[PDB]
């Protein structure tokens, strides 16, 4: 008899925890073996006229699909000429940036800090 | 952050001369006044590398000062049954039966069918609270009386719920039974599902008059003031054909109602049949028929999903106009909005001397400045210019109030879409809290991403202000129509003009608009397609409510996918997925059609060997044949980017079409669309597949006509590059100086 | 290299006791005899790392020598009208009208409609040669008289063609006219199409009696011997409502015929309506109705596509059972085959004492060994074992003659599929020469990838012989039924057994099989899903010809996609694409369903925390909790490979499902299937996306039964690894020894 | 005027003829209705002493053949009087359960049919103006209505 | 007007020629600037328990989607215990291979020679 919905949980979440474990280990090893990808991303974060490395694209494919990707929006208003980085009301930051490439590279650094600061 | 403190909208998008538009404005709190005046939008994009913001204020009767006030908005779907006589509040015994399919069974308190007052707890309701179905009566003195089910509800499982009140034994009763078959529910008949109960409790009070309307999928907030009842606790999920009896039922009669048999037909008080009205052209109405013959007719409010799968659905017919007896359910999302129902503040009648162009209304509050864009047509039946510029308003309604933070650069308008969801509504690329995509979108609401001010993603209406500023800076005289007007009129609108330009992203079209384009090009017409992804989704404008749009999607370049039985529209019964699956692909009309999309930056064009053809030397005139067409720009950094169209003879490009150029240097992030994949192998990406490209084409039609397509969104973002001195503006200027002449178009 | 010299096929896949199977054999040339003997198949894969090939000879009443002979195979779709009294050869004037859609108008000479003899040039025909339409008559003495169109045909354009013979002026005529609208042709109304002509020639001879049958989409080869008219010059493309008159038509009559108006309805000699017989059960018949009352009823040969888009199809209806006046075409490919029509060589009645297993007739020619597989059932209504094995014969028909060189390791049975296409046919995974994929397949033809012998994937019959060998190496006693028998008999077949095992790749099911599985598991039933891609496509067995299967695929894990108006099956008027879109996903019945696929190698299973549960202590009975499951095997070197299923509650996985193990180490070549993609974006590959996994699951149903799902193909391939001592075999043996007990399967 | 379902089974493996019979009345098709206590069902059998040989005639529905087919024409003699709904020949001996399922209109064993004449194959929106009786088993044993029986009759 | 179907051709084949030219130049530059992927494919062509490098994976993605991919099969018989390379009746090669991994690496080397010979 299946009679109460609270007796049953979504049992794939155990596999999601295992998967995120292995994937975080692989990404921190990829970063600690090739540290020049941070230099490349500070050079040109959009990949404009220089398409990224396969390892850097692998790092972006890890970052652009986590459930934690939904943080870190770049925020600005019409009369600032400044880019501030929000964190989920959103929690606006302190440092100001004059282009959005600097803000995107700071977001990328802060995501590397997040993936290091969990395991 | 900046706090946006003024909003607004229009009743209708386009307004000709001599006819009147109305403007509906609300503020955060009732104090002070707001200034207002008329402007004329010329450019919107304030990118410092570009021409910047441009406007021109017009003296008119519109300006002045008006008092500001707060205007409450009803938000969420329900069915409202007006009852002034309290006929649906019985004196003695009564029963309520309905079929139930809940998608968020644990999300707060949800009312299913109520004639209830919640200021003073009077009336009756059949609500979901604490995950269980609860049938409560009340009398206004605060003392209620409930009966609560034993078995809770599963998610997305059809139940049959009967609430019985019996004064002869002073007893409430509640029945509950799952009616799953092989096809209608979340899981199937393999489960050992025990979710049936028959409980009861003593009734201490009497169900008194609630002085409200009867609602399906909701409770009532307070007494009906000025004939309007405010729905509060919104249900989320399907409800199939509710009915009220005028007598207490038994377990056997509830068992027979749970098989769909209408027991005791003479003893009904009301019986709303949600499938009464389905003809061979859908159900294009809001009128819910009382199938008991008493005249308690309903009224769908804030657009629930008509034409949805019912409780007895087995997958032998997936079209509701041919099996209407298995399609009597309405979905009732808690976050729909088709109209804000605000009170008017000021109107405006277009004078005779006013040029057809993009306009807006600059509302100026204390520290807040807002725009309301509307359009002005030429006078009816006439034309004032050879060039017509269609403003793609159906695709404006597509991404209206498109929320990413609820789901990347953000301004202060997106944090208002996050902070006040109940005032703004959702987009068709969003998803409901049920997990289902939004089908219905509306113009009569404040659309915040439509304002001209504020790299990676530029909005829709500034992207048409690109073309408007390019036509104003050069010497071109133009009129402006909308896609709603082209739907209303047809190719008779288009045949008054020598050449018809297309906006920046004309993605959502109606069927009749595509018929109008094929009838216009088929006889001596001329057109430019300065965009991409241009006829992808079939869209139908609602017949009763011409400000409400509809789209039901499938597997394509999509945000969501429609549930299995529910592919056919409700405003007409026709199929309406994507235009390519209807043998009406974009290549059959315009020469090119959707091939690939991506999201980082743009590419440049490289001239193909048909550029050096002597038939089309008039296009590539002041361009050296070793150059790069469109490198650098305000959108992406190049001309061919962010969505691409390709030449293809198999989908229906005309056989005389030339292939003048093609875009290159695309990233690995540009994927191939799902419509062209048989087995997905790796390398379906840009730079690794022959489908990721743009294609600049040209073909002549009959009676001296033609068509020119540039197959990229960011073509218009390159017109204002290098202060109007580049290859994009010279090519578009060559073809536009050619198409407005009086000789026929070249072959 | 090796020259395959002997072939053959059965008339039916499975045979019970007391009934006869007939074997139809052919050789390359008529000389000598051939041996034959019955064997029992045990292990098919001749991989030197496995058990090796294993058979067992049976003393039956079959062995001996039979005369080898060559048997000609008719090959190509057409419509044959029996005309013994030569009524369709008028003594005077006549006229022929038909609608035309051509896919390959330049592939040789193609006959459209004809009563023609080709050995001696006699009779009349309407054909395509040099890309033009040619109307030819002949007398029998070699002399002809032709008239030829001026404008050639475009590819895939609807034309109205009227051939006219007129002895009174001694003049042939031919009126060609294109009838494109917005939706029915390859391109639309925007082209200045000039493809109309009206020509004339001189009739110098008289049209004689061809002494053949009237053929649509073909020319008759020679005179009729034994009432059979051989068809040579096959057509490729739709033909819509042909008709023969007994009077010379004019240009006004051709103009009125080209709009769809039947002119002179008493002067008709024959009129074949291809849309006559479309009810709400589709059109499951080959009877072409003469719609003029003369008894000239035709007969479809080699199964052209019934229910295809006609010349007058605007897309307002896409289901052909609700608009049969717009579906009067038949596709007529040149390379179809539903029956070889071969003459019988020998037959075999199944005796009493013959165990239900897999059998084969081993035919020994000179230096070529050949097999013909078939199945033997338990006697009707009896169950001689507690285990049933479902041979997935619908998927054997899916991948039947799956040609790869015509479309990577090859044996000698692939180059003979390539060298002799006319003897073998095509597969549903392949496509025709027109570009449309193959829908109909058939048992009554020599299936050459079904023979049991010969690192990648294996053919589907040795992949089930893996399970047969594992059951014979242990002591288990089993029976064998097929999916045709499950379709015919329902859940009454399944209720005779305790546990039912499923074949290695049961991809294509019927709707009735899904109902049988759901009704069997719902009422105290047990099963093993030892496979993946389990219930993906919908097949319908043809009701007249039970050896003919039908599938009309769509987007998803396909190789071809159905054309826009032609999604609905002709054997029943129902939608029938994939199961998941009909609200019948594979998880809703068998607990897991399709998630990913790929083609390099296999992975291994990593145990999940529900392995250590005590409710499933009976599954993991002899396995240490630090071990891998299936790391090394015959198929890819692992147990989780090539196609993967997953756990998903939203698609309908039952709530009490436990999740035992999951598969890892999948390469970037394993993609996510297109059903799970909203926007495709990079990283949708294996090892980079969560959906790329296998999931070993278990749920318990009511009345003491349940289901075990291994969710991978190579699970059966990794049973014989390391000589039957590995984690896969011990897990399968634990679950199977639990299921064949008399106690209820645990909760 | 009562609808029956009649199955005739020949079995050489047990040298046995068998005959089944079952009334299939509903509320509307027969002479009387469902109120009667109708016991008209049987399942009998006999001994096959001989073998069914070639008759050298055509197959007839509603009739017997007189002599051998001379000049391709067979003379029908003993004429039935009444409706006959969709006869069929199988190539194997049936059982009582399969005759029970045929008596509910379910086509059992579709691959084992030899012939199956569907008297309602050809009914379009303009009646059935023909004499051609379709073999619904796909073998090509097509019929021919002789001397005009009543098409379009209640089944 | 439009009247003869042989006057009009598929004009996308010009772009297929252009794309193939730049694509062959890119792939031979990948092969020349990274000479370890050939030995990587020699050691393990299936990628069994060692997934290929991103540059080797890019070369595999280039080969497996040509219109000229449909040459170089690996023929066998039931009575050989050897592998030969068919070449498009097909015409087989001469050198025998005792395993099919040697046959696959031979096909890979022969495809590198084919992409070098066409420039």
């Amino acid at each position: 008899c299946v009679r109460d919905p609270s007796n049953y949980r979504d049992r794939s979440a155990d596999w999601y925890a295992f998967y995120d474990e292995r994937r975080r280990k692989e990404i921190i090893d990829i970063i600690d073996e090739h540290p020049e990808i941070v230099e490349e991303h500070a050079a040109n974060p959009f990949g404009y006229r220089k398409h990224p490395s396969p390892y850097l694209q692998r790092v972006h494919n890890y970052f652009r699909m986590q459930p934690t990707f939904g943080r870190y929006y770049i925020y600005s208003e019409r009369e600032w000429d400044a880019y501030r980085i929000a964190t989920i009301l959103p929690e606006l930051g302190d440092e100001r940036f004059k282009t959005e490439e600097e803000a995107m590279h700071a977001v990328f650094l802060r995501r590397i800090e997040d993936v290091r600061a969990e395991l | 952050m900046k706090d946006i403190a003024i909003r607004g909208y229009c009743d209708r998008p386009s307004v000709a001369t001599g006819e009147t538009i109305r403007f509906y404005v609300s503020a955060n709190e009732t104090r002070g006044t707001f200034d207002a005046e008329l402007v004329r939008l010329i450019h919107g994009d304030s990118n410092p590398a570009g021409p910047g913001y441009k406007e021109e204020a017009i003296k008119s009767d519109l300006e002045g000062q008006y008092p500001a006030r707060f205007q409450r908005t009803q938000f969420g779907s329900y069915v409202e049954v007006a009852d002034p006589d309290a006929g649906l509040q019985p004196d003695g015994a009564f029963s309520v039966h309905l079929f139930l399919w809940s998608t968020t069974p644990s999300r707060g308190r949800q009312g299913i069918a109520s004639r209830w007052n919640d200021e003073r707890q009077s009336g009756w309701n059949l609500a979901i609270e604490d995950g269980r179905v609860v049938f409560t009566i009340g009398d206004g003195s605060g003392a209620t009386s409930s009966v609560v089910s034993d078995r809770p509800l599963f998610q997305q499982i059809w139940y049959s719920i009967t609430g019985v009140y019996d004064p002869e034994k002073k007893q409430l009763r509640l029945y509950q039974k799952s009616v799953v078959n092989r096809t209608n529910s979340r899981f199937g008949l393999v489960v050992p599902l025990d979710s049936d109960c028959a409980v009861s409790a003593d009734a201490t009070v009497k169900a008194a008059d609630s002085e409200t309307s009867l609602l399906i999928a909701g409770l009532g907030e307070a007494a009906a003031q000025d004939g309007r009842t405010w729905c509060i606790a919104h249900y989320n999920g399907k409800v199939d054909a509710p009915k009220i009896y005028g007598c207490a039922l038994g377990q056997d009669d509830a068992e027979k109602l749970s098989r769909g048999e209408i027991v005791r037909p003479i003893s009904r008080l009301a019986h709303w049949d949600f499938s009464a009205g389905i003809g061979l052209n859908g159900i294009p109405t809001d009128h819910v028929v009382d199938a008991s013959g008493y005249g308690h007719h309903g009224r769908c409010m804030n657009q629930p999903s008509r034409g949805s799968t019912g409780w007895n659905w087995d997958g032998h017919e997936e079209n509701f106009i041919h099996c209407p007896e298995q399609y009597g359910a309405l979905w009732f999302h808690e976050d729909c909005l088709d109209d804000c129902r605000w009170e008017k503040d000021f109107e405006f009648t277009v004078p005779e001397g006013l040029k057809s162009d993009f306009y807006a209304v600059k509302i100026r509050y204390e520290d807040t400045e807002d725009y309301i864009p509307f359009f002005v047509l030429p006078p009816r039946g006439t034309a004032t210019a050879p060039i017509l510029v269609i403003a793609s308003t159906l695709s404006y309604l597509a991404y209206a109030n498109e929320q990413i933070m609820h789901k990347p650069v953000l301004n202060e308008n997106d944090v208002e879409l996050h902070k006040n969801l109940s005032y703004y509504g959702l987009s068709t690329a969003d998803g409901h809290i049920d997990g289902r995509g939004v089908q219905y979108t509306s113009w009569r609401r404040p659309i915040m991403n439509l304002r001209p001010k504020h790299f990676g993603s530029i909005w829709e209406l500034p992207a048409d202000l690109h073309l408007i500023d390019w036509l104003n800076h050069n010497g071109f005289e133009y009129d402006v129509a909308t896609e709603h007007d082209l739907n209303d009129q047809g190719a008779e609108l288009l045949r008054r003009y020598k050449v018809v330009l297309t906006g920046s992203h004309p993605e959502y079209q109606t069927w009749a608009n595509a018929d109008a384009w094929e009838d216009y090009l088929a006889d001596g017409g001329r057109g430019m397609y300065l965009a991409a992804n241009g006829m992808y989704w079939i869209v139908e404008v609602h017949p009763e409510k011409p400000w409400v749009m509809e789209v039901r999607k499938e597997l394509g370049v999509t945000a969501w996918e429609a549930p299995p039985g529910e592919y056919h529209y409700s405003t007409n019964g026709r199929r309406g997925g994507r235009f390519r699956g209807r043998a009406r692909a974009t290549q059959k009309i315009w020469g090119t059609g959707m091939s690939s999309f991506g999201f980082d930056h743009s590419g440049y064009f490289v001239q193909m060997p048909d550029s050096q053809d002597e038939r089309v030397a008039w296009i590539m005139e002041g361009i050296d044949p070793e150059e790069r067409i469109g490198d650098g720009g305000l959108v992406g950094g190049g001309a061919g980017g962010y969505e691409l169209d390709r030449y293809d003879l198999a989908l229906g490009t005309p056989p005389n079409t030339l292939l003048l150029a093609s875009s290159v240097e695309h990233s690995v992030v540009y994927t191939v669309i799902p419509d062209d994949k048989a087995f997905p192998h790796p390398g379906m990406n840009g730079g690794e597949h022959p489908f990721v490209r743009a294609d600049i084409t040209y073909f002549s039609t009959a009676n001296g006509g033609g068509m020119f397509a540039t197959s990229s969104i960011s073509w218009l973002g390159s017109l204002s590059w290098n202060d109007y001195d580049n290859n994009v503006s010279k090519m578009t200027k060559n073809v536009l100086n050619q198409f407005i002449k009086d000789e026929p178009a070249p072959r």
